[PDB]
DNA sequence: CTGGAGAATCCCGGTGCCGAGGCCGCTCAATTGGTCGTAGACAGCTCTAGCACCGCTTAAACGCACGTACGCGCTGTCCCCCGCGTTTTAACCGCCAAGGGGATTACTCCCTAGTCTCCAGGCACGTGTCAGATATATACATCCTGT
DNA sequence: ACAGGATGTATATATCTGACACGTGCCTGGAGACTAGGGAGTAATCCCCTTGGCGGTTAAAACGCGGGGGACAGCGCGTACGTGCGTTTAAGCGGTGCTAGAGCTGTCTACGACCAATTGAGCGGCCTCGGCACCGGGATTCTCCAG
């Protein structure tokens, strides 16, 4: 037998390949699966959660901390016009409003 | 054992400021009456379906996922408690 | 004794720091980036699900899923990620 | 001294829009929650994230309502919320 | 009986014809060859009803809109001792005529359009007929029509068609006029299919046709010729672009888009005619210029053709088209050559036809060109006073043609009618000729009893 | 003879809530249907039915918000509806 | 000129303002600012653009050239807007 | 083998419990399927149908028509409290709007 | 023709003539009615197949769509539904 | 208009801490290889229903003008929140106990899917006929006007 | 205040038409009745996490009430609304012609699921020096008011 060579490192990917082949096998979505399959939805699953983490960082950097944290998360969905369309009817825990007054209410 | 009115917990201050991180400036007297019975119906329905899965599965316990499975089918999905 | 719990925790620290070197996570964050992950796998497959009982076949496929990801991401995300997904089967498909 | 009436709203409305806590207060949410259980089941036991769960739920849906309110007031020319614009962002929401 | 004039021979053998199909209990179809006198046969045919059989009763007869006015006219000139009405007009004209005129019964012919039929199918089902007569009986060939349905529902002791061409383009398209004369004989089109070398055999006892080539030795034979013609250059660059289907083609900016072509053969049809069809391709939003015209359309170009004929005597010439746009762009040649002219289409109101008709027809007459639609003017309208003919479009069937030729070519053409077909050479309009010369040899023209 | 305004206006709202027929004409909008469609893909052919299952469903939605644009209208102390009606309907509505 | 006598309008305008005014009717609409048929044409243009490009998507992943009633069905449903009537 | 008997007749249903037996386990659901799933699913299904039509049947009836027609099933829905709940999302073809008519617009007296 | 289509529509009609034996349906009734039926089953089936998900198991029972039903239905339909599939399951279990 | 006073967060530098990243061990799902059988690509054929044009008729929309319902800017009005301080109650924190019940693993044995075979419910088909349509007629509604 | 005009509306009766309604013939999913082997249920075990105990004592809620903001009614003014006229427009209908491309069946062979076997990524457990909560020092700088 050679040595084994994880489906992931293949297609030059962090996520995992594997997985995603079992959870879709398992999940009565079809009765069958092809392998082409769990390297697409892997590569998208990765694409977004780079997309997420790359306005979370740079919104730990400007609060001027070095751990991003639920916060962080909020206003970097909130602040993107499709991040903010593809998550428009979620809540995050621990995730406050963007800060933001109607113009009518301000003094004069 | 059985408890009384806790809808009065609900306090006129905390009701004020929920209205204040919704931006809203001067708040009339009638809405906290009016706020408590929107909570109260709301409540109603999360909780009804929260015990519906909790006694589908045999036990006594709520647990934070048959409330999460509650709020994801009214269309309110939560992320942070394990879902 | 206790049995283990899976998450997509450490794909998820992998790619931060990938992208910001130096930066940490709470694990509260890491709490809503697994849910967040879980929410759309689950979406992306259900509409793949359906496209194929539309059309009468009984495989689900990379065009499906293409397809799915263009219904459901807005118009941007969607190239882009249409791309890094064709990309990744052309790498895979080399090296199989 | 005095400051003048709606300049602290201001600061109230900037104070509570930066931070994320929880505003109602937790053991009285907590006795409302189980009260409503009753109606369901008796004797139910809760999860201590069970209830923050449902409390993180319901702040956010009453906050999100009283944005939708607020519009309604401004629309009919007014910087005062009534009972009426309430009833209106639910009814045009579908509730 | 006929007061007038005199039927010819074979109108005196077709009205005894006519007679024994009756007395034999039979109804029948005369299609002798167009311009022949079949609508004096007919008449005729009437007065024979009334006079020596003792029957005023009710008659019925189905025109074209264009020919409501001819056939009125005759009834009134060669037999003035029938009784016939004609109804026509809007709602309030034809609700006043029913209530004032048809329901008293003071009348023994009706006449009609096949739309005023459909719209009081309710107030004529009503009488009971003596005669119904079609005319231009190809109009009823398809049984799953709403005029051939409504048509089977009315009680009528005697039915007749009239047409010339009485084959069009299948044998079930004859089987469903044969099935409106005699249903319990021709009970299906999968009984006509077998019966059919056949020749003549089914036809005879209830056919008859003469040929113009027979009967009236007298009569000048037509003259045929077709000109070949080369596109433009912008007609070749447009016909390539529609091809590789990159008009473009968008005036609200939009750098061009696209523009839509889901059936291109209309597109590529359209093309061969002018250029300036197509949207944003007149050269100068101004318009106005005519030399321009001329230049961009190969047919165009030919059709300059007619300062010879109109020096060359009065070759007075009748243009038929198949698209309405292309008589606009004629009519504005016409207008702007200063030439005298009519026009007939389908737009036009009733009562002008007729006026029209009457005006180039007159001994006296200016008007050199008559421009007709194909479609309305191609079919009945008697005008002999014309010499030549021009075909500027070509037609997928080929009988359509043949009617519109035989405008001029008919009783009281004193002269040899010339006809000028235009081809486009490279193009679907050598398709179109070939595919209606098939259509031909099926028919054949057959000559018949 | 003439009846005063708004009088005719009532009489329209009672015919047409009766009726359950399409209002708008069906070429016109078979001919923006195509349009649209043109910059997705091109050279398309449609269905006879597909084009009445979009005219159902548009009627549909127009209609159902001019119904939230009237509550908008009264809210605001008028009878007469305007832009930025539709505007706040389509904002509480979330779309 | 004959040829130019006809001019031809925007294939929005189609819509015109009598059709605009029934439906506000059945809506129980009394009373309409004029500038109301500019801002319902744009309101009606996207939510057409928005359900046809899915009915679309569907009809090329079957391979077809023609969008059937049931692209149009389906794109309605996962959009929230359940029709009956027309199949499925 | 003994006559056959449809397993509605058992159960003392009009609706199929055999076709819906199938649907379910074609439909990718479960990996198994119960025997009492298919007929307590097709009694459900049969209640709910009996709930419309005998409201339609009355707005028919009111209307002096023997025949239900489209508008008859969209007055039945939105005047039940209930059915209205269950089909809040759905539009339906032909299906006309309740007369409503707002009192601020109605004539002054 | 040359393909068959199956439709709820007979059943539609054997209810109807137990509730309403006078009344008749037309075509364009009789295809809301064959939509109403597909969209509830639809609906059902989704919520039973989620349930015996999340407690981990292989089957789908009555007692799912049980309480696939509550979870769907509005109060006074949801009493009702329940008593008419658990009088079909007692009366279908004496039979069998 | 605007200087001044004086309550608002706001930086700054020290102090302690249990959160987060590291590693250990070792657990159990991914890997490879081989094999089986049937989903789905291909090509071919047929023939339904897509499009265009013109013709026909007349509902419909177009623009015009008329005149008055009601859009919306100012004013006066006087009630009900706001904000302050005070006193007051009940939240939070921490500490420690009993025992409900989540959870594990283990055992056993009812349940459903599989196969093949079989014959009756349900499919489309074609036809007579009656709810429905609408034509004309009128009788009773409701609205407007002017006096 | 309310009399006749006028208008639309309702419904009475008649005849009429075309979607429904029956039954026919036909054929393919439902139903019989066994074997298969796993899921499921129920016993029992363990020890996570829940339920109130007390006291302590901060902070939060509560009360009362001076005072000026906004809510709201009314008036007058004025210009797009609606109304109906005549007019022109093209929806709607029907009809012809044609062939794009939905649909079916047929054939053949790449693909995925499966098994057994294998060994490494990933799990939980036990760890600790460094992110950053917290306290108490001074900095402007928000806002407001009586000169
Ligand atoms: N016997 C006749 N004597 C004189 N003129 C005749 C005679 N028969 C026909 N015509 C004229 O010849 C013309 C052509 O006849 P027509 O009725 O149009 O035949 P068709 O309808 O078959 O073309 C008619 O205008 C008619 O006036
Ligand atoms: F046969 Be014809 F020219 F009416
Ligand atoms: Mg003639």
């Amino acid at each position: 037998r050679a040595k084994a060579k994880t489906r992931s490192s293949r297609a030059g990917l962090q996520f995992p390949v594997g997985r995603v082949h079992r959870l879709l096998r398992k999940g009565n979505y079809a009765e069958r699966v092809g392998a082409g399959a769990p390297v697409y939805l892997a590569a998208v699953l990765e694409y977004l959660t780079a997309e997420i983490l790359e306005l979370a960082g740079n919104a730990a950097r400007d609060n001027k901390k070095t751990r991003i944290i639920p916060r962080h998360l909020q206003l970097a969905v909130r602040n993107d016009e499709e991040l903010n369309k593809l998550l428009g009817r979620v809540t995050i825990a621990q995730g406050g409003v963007l800060p933001n007054i109607q113009s009518v209410l301000l003094p004069k | 054992k059985v408890l009384r009115d806790n809808i009065q917990g609900i306090t006129k201050p905390a009701i004020r400021r929920l209205a204040r991180r919704g931006g809203v400036k001067r708040i009339s007297g009638l809405i906290y009456e009016e706020t408590r019975g929107v909570l109260k119906v709301f409540l109603e329905n999360v909780i009804r379906d929260a015990v519906t899965y909790t006694e589908h599965a045999k036990r006594k316990t709520v647990t934070a996922m048959d409330v999460v499975y509650a709020l994801k089918r009214q269309g309110r999905t939560l992320y942070g408690f394990g879902g | 004794r206790k049995t283990r719990k899976e998450s997509y925790a450490i794909y998820v620290y992998k790619v931060l720091k990938q992208v910001h070197p130096d930066t940490g996570i709470s694990s509260k964050a890491m709490s809503i980036m697994n849910s967040f992950v879980n929410d759309v796998f689950e979406r992306i497959a259900g509409e793949a699900s359906r496209l194929a009982h539309y059309n009468k076949r009984s495989t689900i496929t990379s065009r499906e899923i293409q397809t799915a990801v263009r219904l459901l991401l807005p118009g941007e995300l969607a190239k882009h990620a249409v791309s890094e997904g064709t990309k990744a089967v052309t790498k895979y498909t080399s090296a199989k | 001294h005095r400051y003048r009436p709606g300049t602290v709203a201001l600061r109230e409305i900037r104070r509570y829009q930066k931070s994320t806590e929880l505003l109602i207060r937790k053991l009285p949410f907590q006795r409302l929650v189980r009260e409503i259980a009753q109606d369901f089941k008796t004797d139910l036991r809760f999860q201590s994230s069970a209830v923050m769960a449902l409390q993180e739920a319901s702040e956010a849906y009453l906050v999100a309502l009283f944005e939708d309110t607020n519009l309604a007031a401004i629309h009919a020319k007014r910087v005062t919320i009534m009972p009426k614009d309430i009833q209106l962002a639910r009814r045009i929401r579908g509730e | 009986y006929v007061k007038w004039g005199k039927l010819r021979d074979y109108q005196v053998r077709g009205l005894n014809w006519l007679i024994s199909l009756y007395e034999n209990g039979i109804n029948g179809i005369l299609a002798d060859e167009m311009g022949l006198g079949k609508t004096l046969q007919t008449i005729s045919l009437l007065g024979y009803m009334k006079h020596y059989r003792n029957i005023p009763g009710p008659h019925m007869v189905l025109v074209p809109k264009s020919t409501l006015h001819n056939w009125m006219s005759e009834f009134k000139r060669w037999v003035p001792t029938l009784r016939s009405v004609c109804l026509i007009g809007d709602k309030e004209q034809r609700a006043a005529f029913v209530r004032d005129v048809l329901l008293p019964g003071e009348w023994d012919v009706c006449v009609t359009s096949y739309e005023m039929l459909i719209k009081e199918k309710s107030v004529f089902k009503k009488f009971n007929w003596r005669y119904l007569v079609i005319d231009e009986a190809h109009r009823i060939k398809n049984e799953k029509s709403k005029l051939s349905e409504i048509v089977r529902e009315f009680k009528t002791t005697n039915r007749l068609l009239l047409t010339g061409t009485p084959l069009q383009n299948n044998l079930h398209e004859l089987w469903s006029l044969l099935n409106f004369l005699l249903p319990d004989v021709f009970n299906s089109a999968d009984d006509f299919d077998s019966w059919f070398e056949r020749l003549h055999m089914v036809l005879r006892p209830f056919l008859l046709r003469r040929i113009k080539a027979d009967v009236e030795k007298s009569l000048p034979p037509k003259k045929e010729v077709k000109i070949y013609v080369g596109l433009s250059k912008m007609q070749r660059e447009w016909y390539t672009r529609i091809l590789m289907k990159d008009i473009d083609i968008l005036n609200s900016a939009g750098k061009m888009d696209k523009m839509r072509l889901l059936n291109i053969l209309m597109q590529l049809r359209k093309c061969c005619n002018h250029p300036y069809l197509f949207d944003g391709a007149e050269p100068g939003p101004p318009y106005t210029t005519d030399m321009h015209l001329v230049t961009n359309s190969g047919k165009m170009v030919v059709l300059d053709k007619l300062l010879p004929k109109l020096k060359e005597q009065g070759s007075r010439v009748l243009i038929f088209s198949q698209m309405t746009r292309v008589l606009d762009i004629l009519e504005d040649y016409c207008m702007w050559r200063n030439y005298e002219y009519c026009r007939l289409d389908g737009q036009t109101p009733h009562d002008e036809r007729q006026d029209s008709i009457n005006a180039y027809n007159e001994p006296n007459s200016t008007k050199f060109v008559f421009m007709l639609s194909t479609r309305a003017g191609g079919l009945g309208i008697n005008l002999a006073t014309a010499d030549v003919v021009i075909l500027y479009d070509s037609d997928w069937n080929p009988q359509v043609d043949l009617q519109a030729m035989d405008r001029a070519h008919r009783i009281g053409q004193t002269k040899t009618v010339r006809v000028f077909r235009f081809i486009t050479d490279n193009t679907v309009e050598e398709r179109i000729v070939e595919r209606a010369e098939m259509k031909l040899r099926l028919d054949s023209i057959v000559i018949q009893q």
